[PDB]
C-alpha cells in the first residue's frame, strides 16, 4: 500500500481501539502503522493510505467501535501530512 | 456567460463539506489553453462544448445562495464548432 | 479499480439516470445493471475508492428526484474475494 | 434520423407505454430503439435523436400517457450519454 | 462445514452489503445469490456452525439500515441431505 | 484457533478474575494482559469461535461484581491479518 | 467433543422429544437418559460446542409445549476430568 | 474554481482583525506564473495541487458571510500532474 | 488576495462622499507594471509589500457593508522580496 | 502453595496497610505489587487456600479504613496454569 | 527561531491535527510531542515570533473542534535561557 | 536588535510606565528608545523590533500595567513608521 | 541559595509558563520538571529567600488562566537536609 493520508481514531479503552482497526482494516485498504497508549485510557490508532480509502476506514471504524466499550472519542482525517509530523507519526507498531 | 469544452473529470476526496455532492469538471476553451474546473450542473461527457456561468450567479447556477462555487456549467450548446 | 459502488432505485428511468451521473462524475466503469424483479433495478461500478465515492454520491443526488426515487446509494471500498463471484462483469 | 439525446418514459402498464411511444413518435422526430419490461409493471420507452427534437416528443409523450392506465410514473431526457451507459441502452427493439 | 446461514434482503445492495460483511466477518464460504422475485433476494453460505452464526449476526446487523432493510436471517446447524438437492452450490 | 476474544476491567483484580474464569471455562489461550492506563486493564485470548464465545461470555459474568466491574468485552470472529501486528502473542 | 449440554424435563415424553430434536438439529452423540425421581427426566450429548449449542437451544424450544414442560436447559463449554466420573458413557 | 499549486506560507502580523486565525499560502498555476495569496481552509502542503475558489464564495468557503477574502482553497486534487 | 507593492499617495479632492476619510495609494506588483489604487486600511509607507483583497471582500475590508471600494489593503507583508 | 489472593486500592498506602495486615495474618508469600494507574495498586499472595483466605480477608478488614479504602479483595483457590504466565513471581 | 508555541489537548488525535495545523500554517519547526498523563498532549514548536503566533493560532482554531478539545494555547515571543534546560529539542 | 516596528504605551504616571517598559522588555527582544513625560500625568514610552515581536511586548505590556498605579491610558502598535514621524520619534533615552 | 519554591499545575503549557515567569522575575535557578502523573507537571528552583519569593508570586499570577489553571505554589525558606535526597539538582 502507498500514499500518506493519515487516520485517527482515539478510543477510551483498548478494546474499542482493536475492534475499530480490525473495522478500519477490513473495510478499506489502508495500513495499520501504530497503536497509542495516550495515557488517562485515551487509545489511537493511526492508518495510512489513500485518501479515499482512508476516508472509508475511518468512517467504517468510528461507525463500527462507536458503541463497544466506553465509546468513541475522535475520528480526524489528513489528506496530506507535513514532513515535521511524519517525526512523531510511528512507522510501525 | 463564457463557453468552454469539457475535458475529463476531476475529483476532490477531502473538499470541503458545503461543496454537496456536485460533481467537478475541467474544462478548457480549447486544448492547450489554462484549464479552469467548473462545477456540474448539467451533466456533460468529455468533448462537448457548454456554457459556463461566473460570478455571483455560479453559486445559484450550482444550486443555493451560499454554494461555495465560481463557475457553473448551466447547459450544453446544441451546434458548436 | 476494486472499489464498488451501487444504486437501488425503483423503475429504470432513475436507474438509467443514476449511471450517467456516475459515469459522468467520476472515471469508474459501469460493470452491471440488475433487474431485481418488483421494480428495483440496481446499477454497479468499479473503480478507485474516491472516485467511486464521489461518482456514487453524485448518482443518488442527480436521481434522486427522477422517477419512483432512491431506494439505496452505498459505496464498498474493499469488496471480499469471495464476494466478487457473484458481480457481474459486463453489462448486458 | 441521427443524435444521441435519449428520452425515456416510465409507465406503469403496457398500454400508457405503448399510448406514450406513438404520441412521443408521432409529435417529434426521434427513433423508438427499446420497449423493457422492469419488472413489477414498470415499462420503459426509449427515443433516440436531436435534442429539441427529443424534448418535444418526451413533452407531448408525458401528456398525452398521463391519464390512460395507471399513468405515468417518470419522464426524463438526457442530451448526451455517456458512452458507457450506451452499452446497456438497447440498439433496437 | 455443512451449517447454513441465510438472509432475505429487500433489494440487492442490501444483499450484497450482507454477503461482503459476512464473508468478511467470518472465514465462510458464499455458495449462492438468489433473486426470489418481488425484490427478495437471498444469500446463502456454508461453514462451521460458530463461523456461520457469526457470519450471519454480521451481515444481519450490517444490512439493517442499508437500503429498504432486512427481512429474515437464518441459521441451520445440520441441514439434511434432501435439502442439498435444492441448494446451490456455486453461485 | 483464530477468533479473538477481549476483556477490559477497570483494575487488575477483576481482570485476573475475567481471565482465569474465562481459561477454565473454555480450552483458551491466553495471550496478553495490557495496562491501558487510567486504572482499565485488557486481557485477550485466541482459540475457536464457540470457545472463545463460552469463554468471553463466562469471563463477563464471573468479572460483573468483582472489583470495580466491567467495561466491555468483545469477540472478533476473524480479525484481520493487519490486527496481528498489535495483538500481543505472549505475555 | 467435549461439551456437554443437558436438558430436564417434567416427564419422559418431553424428554424424548428434547432429545430427538437435539440429535436432529445438531450433529451431537446422546449419551444418557436418567431418571432423576420425582417426575425429573435428564439427557445429556456430547460434541462440539458450537453444534451441542445449536442442539440444546433446538431442544429447548422444542419441548416447552410439549408434556408438563421445560425445566432446564445448560450448556457446559468445558467439563472437568472430575465429572467424567458421574457423567454416563452411553445410555 | 481554479487549479493552483501550493508554493509557501505566508505570514503578515498586521493583518486586519476580522480576517481571523485562518492561514495564508502562497498558490500559482506553475512555476514562474504570476503569484497569488490563498486563504487555506483545508491545510496544504508545499508541493500539492489544490482547488481554489474566487469571488463571493471564497468568503463563504473560509467560514463566514462577510469574511475578508476573494480567494479561499476548497479542496486538494486527487491525482494532478 | 493578490501580493502587491506600494508606490505613492493619492488624493483625490472631488472623490464621492460615501468613500469617507479613508486614505488611497498606487500599487503595481512590480515596478513597470499596470498600477492600480487600493484603499488603505492598514497605513503603509511607499516600497513595502502588502496584501490586497478585490471583490465584494474589499469592501468589508474597508470598513463597511457599503462602502465603494473594489481593491482594499488588509496587511503588511512581514517578509518578503 | 497455589492459593491466589488479590486486594486493590485507591493509593499507595492503603495497598502497603493491607499487605502488612495480610502477611501478618497467614502464613503467606507477598509475590507482587502492581501500579496498574490512574491510582490504582493491586498486592497479590500465594499459599495454602485456608490461609489465602484468612489473609485476604484481614487485610481487607484492616485497610478499609485507611486511605481512599477498598476497591477489591478477591481469593482464587486454584489458578490455571495459563492464567499463572501473567503472574508475578518477585516482588519489585 | 527562539520563540515557543504550545498547544495542549486532551487526546493525541487533536494533538496531532494541531501540530500538522501549525506546521502548515507558518514555517516553523516541530521539537516535542509530551504525554503528560492523564489524557493530556503537548505540542512545541520554535521560530520567529510572528510566525509562531501564527501558527498557533491557526493551530488553536483547527482542532478546538476535533476530538475533547483544547486546553491552552501559549505564544512566548522571548524563552528565559534557563527556561531552556526543559524544553525538548528533537522529536521521539 | 534591528527592525521599524514601533510600540507604544500611555499610562498616567510613571509606576505604571516602568512597569510596562519593563513588563515588554522582558516578554519580547524588542529596544526601549525612550521614555517622555507628555504633561498632565500622560508619561509613554516606545520600543522599537520586529513587528511579531512588537505585538508580543505591547500586548505583555499592556496587560501587565494596566493594573498598577492610575492605570493604562493606550496601547497602540505601527508596523512600518514613516521616514517623517522618525524626526519626532527619539532615538534613545 | 538554599530557599525552595514550587509551582504545580493541571497541564505542561501552565508549568512552563509559570517557570518562564519566574525565573524572569526573579535571579533563580530552574532545577527540576517533574511529571507526578494525572496531568499535575511540578517545577522547582533554587535561590535566595526574597527571591524565590518574588519568582513564586510572579509564577502564579502568570500560569493562573493559562490552561487548566494553578493547582498549588509554595515556599520553603530552608528545607531539611534530608529532602536534598529527594529534590532532583538539574532538569
Amino acid at each position: 500500500v502507498t500514499g500518506i493520508a493519515l487516520g485517527m481514531i482515539e478510543t477510551r479503552g483498548l478494546v474499542p481501539a482493536i475492534e475499530a482497526a480490525d473495522a478500519m482494516t477490513k473495510a478499506a485498504e489502508v495500513r495499520l502503522v501504530g497503536r497509542q497508549f495516550v495515557g488517562g485510557g485515551y487509545v489511537t490508532v493511526l492508518v495510512r493510505g489513500e485518501t479515499g480509502a482512508v476516508n472509508a476506514a475511518v468512517r467504517a471504524g468510528a461507525d463500527a467501535c462507536e458503541r463497544v466499550g466506553d465509546g468513541l472519542v475522535a475520528a480526524h482525517i489528513i489528506a496530506r501530512v507535513h514532513s515535521e509530523v511524519e517525526n512523531i507519526l510511528p512507522k510501525a507498531p | 456567460m463564457k463557453i468552454m469544452q469539457v475535458e475529463k473529470t476531476l475529483v476532490s476526496t477531502n473538499r470541503i463539506a458545503d461543496m454537496g455532492h456536485k460533481p467537478l469538471l475541467v474544462v478548457w476553451e480549447k486544448p492547450g489553453a489554462p484549464r479552469q474546473v467548473a462545477v456540474d450542473a448539467i451533466g456533460c461527457i468529455p468533448g462537448d462544448w457548454v456554457l459556463c456561468v461566473g460570478s455571483s450567479a455560479a453559486r445559484e447556477a450550482a444550486g443555493s445562495k451560499s454554494y461555495p462555487s465560481d463557475l457553473t456549467i448551466i447547459g450544453i450548446i446544441d451546434q458548436w464548432n
